[PDB]
This record gives C-alpha cells, structure tokens and sequence, in this order.
C-alpha cells in the first residue's frame, strides 16, 4: 500500500460577507465529509463514504460539529481581542494522520490565524509550539489540561489511523487504484537558436508523480521548469517538466520507471 | 495581515484538438482569504453550464477550487477564466493558451 | 457545580413534569441521565453546545430544552410508571475526550397509577437493652421508620438538638414489608450507639424526613394527605 | 459495545482491592472512573487514555489499551471507601458508555467480637458485636422483618435488626435462618 492520509480542516470567519464556519475532511486528495454553519449538517462527499457509514455516524458528528463551530467562534473572538484586531479575520485548524508505505505513522494538529501558522501540536513532547506571544498565551492555557493533550496524542496515533484504515477499505476501488501516466515529449525552436523541451504527463492516478530531465543518462539538467500537478476533472491528473536545449525525460509513477529519449 | 492572490491555471482535460469534444478546466489556488468569484468565458461571455468543486483546503492554509465545462475548441473561439478576490482591484481574465 | 431540582417528586401516571438543571462552570455540553438498578447510567438526551440537542439511548417519553448556555431542562410529557428512576443532570466543558463530567445531586422521581398507596412513615425509638449496657458498657438505640410509600425518606439522629454522625448507622436500602406485592410499603432501621455513661444522663431524637405530596396534589381520601413532612420519635436518658 | 466490571466486591479494612473494567468498543477515546456513594451523585476519580498507572493518594488507575482493560486500585481500605465504582469508556464517536458499576463492601476489622442478641423496647431484636465473617440471612416469614448487617463507628461494630408484631416472635428465634456464632449471648 502507498502512503495515505486522513485530515479534517476547520475554517472560521469573523464578520463574514460566505459561511461563518466550514469543516471538510479528506482522504489523500479526496473530500470525504463536509459541514458548514448554513447546513448545520455533516454530510458525506464521496459515494463510498455514504454507502458505508450508517446515518448515526452523520447524526453524531453533526452534534459535535455544531459544538466545534460554537467553540471556533469564541476562540476567534479571543484571538482578535488578544491581537486587538477588528473586522473580518480567519481561524483555521488541521488535524490528521498518515499511514506510510512501510507501516510507520505520522500525526499532526495545527492552528492558523489569518492563514498563518499559529499553534503547532507536538505529540512527542505533548506540548504546543507558539509562533508569537498571543499563541504563547493560548499555549499556556491549553497545556494546563494534561488530559486533553494525552487524548489528542491517543487520537492522532491510534484513532485517526484506525479511521484512515477503515476509509481506505471503503474507498479501495478509488484510493488504491493505479492509472498510469500518458507521457509525451514535445520539441520546439522558440526564440531563434533556442529549443524548448516539454515532458508532459496526463491521465494518471494517484497525483504523486516524479518527472525530471537528464543529460547523457547521468546528471539532472540545470534550470528545469516544473508544472504543477493539476486535476483533469475526471479523477486523473496532469503535470509537466521543461528544459531549454543527449536529453531524456525520466518519469516515475507508482513503482514504474519510464524514460523518453530525445 | 497577509492576503494571498489566487494562482489561475486554465487547461484542457485531454490534449486539445480543434473540433474534438473536451473539458476546459480553471484551477484557482493558493488564495487567502476564502471569498472568491470564478467564471468561465467564451469570447467574453459567461458560460452557464459550468461545474465546480467545493472550496478546498491546503495544508499551507490557502484554498483551491476547480471550475470546468464541456467544450469543443475551434480556431475562432477564445476561452478564458475570470476571477475576483479581495487582493484584486478588478476581476482578472486569464485566457486559455489553447494547449 | 451542577444544580438540579427537585430532589424528590411523586407523580401520577399521565402528569407532566419539568426537571431543572443549571451549571455555573461555563460548560458547553449538558446531559440528562437516568440511573436504574443493575445497569449503567443511560443517556436520555444531551446538548453538545448551546443551540443544539440530541437523543441519547432512552429518549422516548422525554423531551429537553437547552434554554441557554447554563440551563438544560428535562420534560416528562405523560409520566409512566417505567419513568420511576433517579435522574442526573451532568455537564462537561466539551463532549470530546478527557473533559471531566460533573453531576448534579440527582432527582428521585416516582410515577404511580394513583396516589392512594402514598403513606408517611411511622417512627418509633427503641431504648437500649439493660443487658447490653451491663455486658458491653455501650448502649444502642434503634429507630424504625415503617409503612412508608414511596421510598422517599432521610433518617437522621439528633442529640440535645444537634445532628450526630458518630456511632450512627442506617440501612442503605429500605426493606419491603410485603415483598410479594407490586406496591409494597417500606421499612427502614437505624442504630445510634453511645457509651452507657452517656445514655444514663437525662435527649435523643430520631428524625425522618418524608418526601410525599405537594400542596397542588389533589387528595380526596378520608385519611390525612401524605404530604412532605418530618416524623420523629424520642427518648430521654 | 460492552463495558464489564464485577457487580460487587468485598475486602477487609486496611487491605487492598483491585476493581477491573474491561471494554469492547469499536474505538477508544478514554476511560473514566467515578465514585458514587449510596444516594449521592457520582464524583470524578480518574481519566486514562494512554498506557500506564496513575496514582492519586490511596487510589491508582491503570490502563492497557491493547488489552482493553483498566483497573481502579484502592489501598489502605477505609469504611468511607464503601461505595459504587463506575467505569465509563468514550467510544470512537465520543459516546460515553457507562459500566453497571461495582459495589465495594468493606469488612471492618472487629478487634474484640462479643456476639449477642438483645431485646429493645419502645419490640426489636438486635444482633450485634459479631465478627465481619458472620452473614445475616433475610426472614423466611412474611410478618418477620430482618435488616442486613450495618457497621457503625464510634470502636467499630456490626449489627442487624429483627422485628415483628406476631405473638410467636421471640429474640431467641429471630435470627434462626442465619448462621450465627456458637458463643452468641442470649440474655
Ligand atoms: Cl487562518
């Protein structure tokens, strides 16, 4: 199995134009759950989530999300008071875990104020890393509750991973599939005497792809331009890499290596 | 407070060929705050049958969205993506490079 | 902490009842539980935060109102004899892991088909045995609270007008005077042991608080209305 | 989903008791221990979510997540420790599942036993000053009432009360359904 991850995001907006609160869950790049302050309901985002979780899951987490929504509103008000900020500001949260290919795990829990790092949980020392003195004030208050830190460590290391394993089974046909890339090299004289080489890949799943340009099989070419890995809209992805010009494009995707000699 | 302007990428689902049915994507990303307006245009006019993903969350606290529509590229048709955000003083029209 | 009312209540089948609960801890989550013999606390309804409530395990026959952040009331629409139980209101800072649950004092509710079997106790004090005094140089007073119904009583010992706890022991549960009957009345005993030198000085009072009927309760029987009352029995040294 | 703890446990004053709690849940988000005195509200004792033993005075709470097991250990047992002990586990959906509870009974250490059946007057029969090993059986006769043994602390002693308004009732025969000490004093 490849590396997989589970994560839950929260967005809180003060004085919005836009919901006051949104929560979205993901398995890798796939949305799995959604909640907002308008619907006040937690709903599946993936048919394999809807098909496999009974209504009591959605009923229970809707109640929790309504409480988390209220807690987010109060916490953003306290942050604004600490910073002496008026107007519309954002509060964000990300919690999740990763199950690596080798069986080892990672877990993370972070907060952001106005889209910047604010508090970073360290589950190995059971402490919060504060970026400034407002975050330090919150860190001191939160660390006073040792039970909650321990609870968060247990959730990140044990509960999150068990949810991830459960969801990966539910979404097996989507998440554990391989759609190999369609790769081509395009050559063109651009500015006189200048040749541009593009290595373009599309139709692949998962989105994680490695592409590079090599010279005489050995050295990586200096000054490679990389294209972002973009969703094609049909569940597959596209990307590219280019160079100015014996050159070859090297592509690695889900245990398969590919060379396109120019 | 740091506001991040959206990255706007317009591209087709498959390699484009004039006359062959395709999908035109507009991927809008790396923006903060979340309020954003996106429209796909055909020769300056808004396309009505336009699908889009829900607002999405990146680990770097910015947001992303995918707007797409079914289309048949032609030599004469000009496609674009029109985006508005608080970081923009006016909507930004990003033309499709025709692949 | 958590304040809930009333401590005791007798209801007739079909009557309405509201249980009040408040907490001054600025807690988001509130709960209503019922405690029944031989089973774990069962959640009736909960309120994860102000502005939301949801069904627990046993919601049928009840409804709740999260009035504000402080208050969460429990309503019995049409009381049934199966709703005879001990009700506990509870609160915690959040429903998530770690957050300590704080319970209210508890509400003992008895639902009856009719109020005709409701009786206050008969209270009698039994003076120490002269054989016990001479054998141990100790003296045990026994107090019996008999024929009460429902089992809504609090027994205490008063020596020279002051409540005592040392040398006192009361049965934790009443016994059934008619074990085979569905509406058996009850009996409770308590003992107060003092030195023989203390019993020989010439007051001891066994006091029983009974929680029965309220002023608003309709009563049409020839016997006195079995209202909430204190029944006591005395002995001098 | 199940939470299992013994119904009742009996130990002696000054000794140690270990109250076990096993849970079978889909997930795990912590385990609570509460103390509940008879006719009182439950009060918090401990919360465990990671592996290990946590000591708080005479009480310790252990947790093994892999074994799905916890124990509440009470040391240097006192009469005031007679109460029900409730364990509760928070499952994967943060639902708190409560155990039926363990009633803990503390047997007092009776230094000078002096078993006797006495007659009191306003009649009542008092079985008292027997050792904690003695058990009091309930009445076979419907119009004869026998209470369970009760411990009072002035010196600590056990006692049970028997009463009736039946003509045939005598203190000599009041506790005939119980196994009483051979040396019981019948004045
Ligand atoms: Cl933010």
């Amino acid at each position: 199995m490849r590396t997989h991850s589970l994560r839950y995001f929260r967005l809180g907006v003060s004085d919005p134009i836009v919901p006051e609160f949104i929560s979205v869950g993901y398995v890798d790049s796939h949305p799995i759950t959604t909640y907002d302050s308008v619907t006040r309901q937690k709903e599946p985002r993936a048919p394999w989530m809807a098909e496999n979780l009974a209504p009591d899951h959605w009923e229970r987490y809707t109640q929790l999300l309504r409480g988390w929504q209220q807690m987010f509103k109060v916490e953003l008000k306290r942050l604004q008071r600490h910073y002496n900020h008026s107007g519309s500001h954002t509060y964000q949260r990300m919690i999740g875990c990763e199950l690596l290919e080798d069986g080892s795990t990672t877990g993370f829990l972070q907060y952001a104020y106005d889209g910047q790092d604010f508090l970073i949980f360290n589950k190995d020392t059971l402490s919060w890393l504060a970026v400034d003195n407002v975050a330090h004030t919150i860190k001191q208050a939160w660390e006073a509750n040792q039970h909650e830190l321990l609870y968060q460590k247990n959730w990140l290391e044990e509960e999150c991973i068990a949810w991830l394993k459960r969801f990966l089974e539910y979404g097996k046909d989507t998440l554990q599939r391989t759609e190999p890339p369609l790769v081509r090299v395009n050559r063109k004289e651009t500015f006189p005497g200048v040749t541009a080489l593009f290595c373009k890949a599309h139709g692949f799943y998962p989105p994680e792809i490695y592409m590079t340009w090599m010279k005489n099989g050995e050295e990586i070419v200096q000054e490679i331009d990389y294209g972002d890995i973009l969703p094609s809209g049909d569940g597959t992805y596209q990307a590219w890499a280019s160079i100015e010009l014996l050159y070859s494009c090297h592509v690695e995707h889900s245990g398969v290596h590919m060379v396109l000699q120019v | 407070m740091i506001q991040r302007t959206p990255k706007i990428q317009v591209y087709s689902r498959h390699p484009a060929e004039n006359g062959k049915s395709n999908f035109l994507n507009c991927y809008v990303s790396g923006f903060h705050p979340s309020d954003i307006e996106v429209d796909l245009l055909k020769n300056g006019e808004r396309i009505e049958k336009v699908e889009h993903s829900d607002l999405s969350f990146s680990k770097d606290w910015s947001f992303y969205l995918l707007y797409y529509t079914e289309f048949t590229p032609t030599e004469k048709d000009e496609y674009a993506c029109r985006v508005n955000h608080v970081t923009l003083s006016q909507p930004k029209i990003v033309k499709w490079d025709r692949d | 902490g958590v304040t809930q009312t009333p401590k005791f209540q007798v209801l007739k089948t079909g009557q309405s009842m509201t249980l009040q609960c408040a907490q001054d801890m600025n807690h988001n989550s509130m709960y209503w539980y019922r405690q029944d013999p031989g089973m774990g606390l069962r959640l009736i309804y909960y309120s994860a935060s102000e502005g939301t409530t949801d069904k627990g395990e046993v919601p049928n026959g009840y409804n709740v109102s999260r009035l504000n952040k402080r208050e969460f009331s429990l309503r019995l629409e049409s009381a049934a004899p199966s709703q005879t139980s001990v009700y506990f209101c509870a609160s915690s800072a959040a429903v998530e892991g770690g957050n300590t649950i704080y319970f209210g004092e508890g509400s003992r509710l008895t639902v009856l088909e009719d109020l005709k079997n409701v009786f206050p106790p008969e209270v009698a004090v039994f003076e120490p045995s002269e054989a016990e005094i001479s054998h141990t140089q100790k003296a045990t007073l026994v107090c019996l609270a008999t024929g009460f119904y429902p089992d809504h009583v609090e027994l205490s010992w008063w020596v020279n007008g002051k409540e005592v706890h040392s040398g006192v022991c009361t049965d934790p549960q009443p016994l059934k005077e008619q074990p085979a009957l569905n509406d058996s009345r009850y009996a409770l005993s308590s003992r107060l042991r003092v030195s023989a030198t203390f019993w020989q000085n010439p007051h001891f009072r066994c006091q029983v608080q009974f929680y029965g009927l309220s002023e608003n309760d309709e009563w049409t029987q020839d016997r006195a209305k079995p209202v909430t009352q204190i029944v006591s029995a005395e002995a001098w040294g | 989903q199940n939470i299992d703890q013994p119904t009742e446990m009996t130990a002696t004053e000054g000794a140690i008791v270990q109250i076990n709690c096993t849970y079978q849940t889909s997930g795990f988000n912590g385990l609570f221990w509460y103390q509940q005195h008879a006719g009182e509200a439950p009060t918090f004792l401990s919360y465990n979510v990671l592996d290990g033993l946590e000591e708080k005075g005479r009480f310790s709470s252990f947790l093994s997540r892999s074994k799905g097991y916890s124990y509440l250990l009470l040391k240097e047992l006192q009469m005031k420790d007679s109460a029900s002990y409730l364990c509760a586990v928070r499952d994967s959906n943060y639902q708190l599942i409560w155990g039926a509870g363990t009633k803990l009974i503390i047997k007092p250490d009776i230094q000078n036993p002096d078993p006797a059946v006495y007659q009191l007057r306003d009649s009542v029969c008092l079985f008292t000053d027997f050792d904690s090993q003695t058990n009091v059986s309930q009445s076979k006769d419907s119009d004869v009432y026998i209470t369970d043994k009760c411990v009072l602390d002035m010196f600590k002693s056990n006692s049970a009360v028997a009463w009736s308004n039946k003509s045939d009732f005598a203190c000599a025969n009041a506790f005939n359904n119980s196994i009483i000490p051979e040396d019981t004093f019948f004045p």
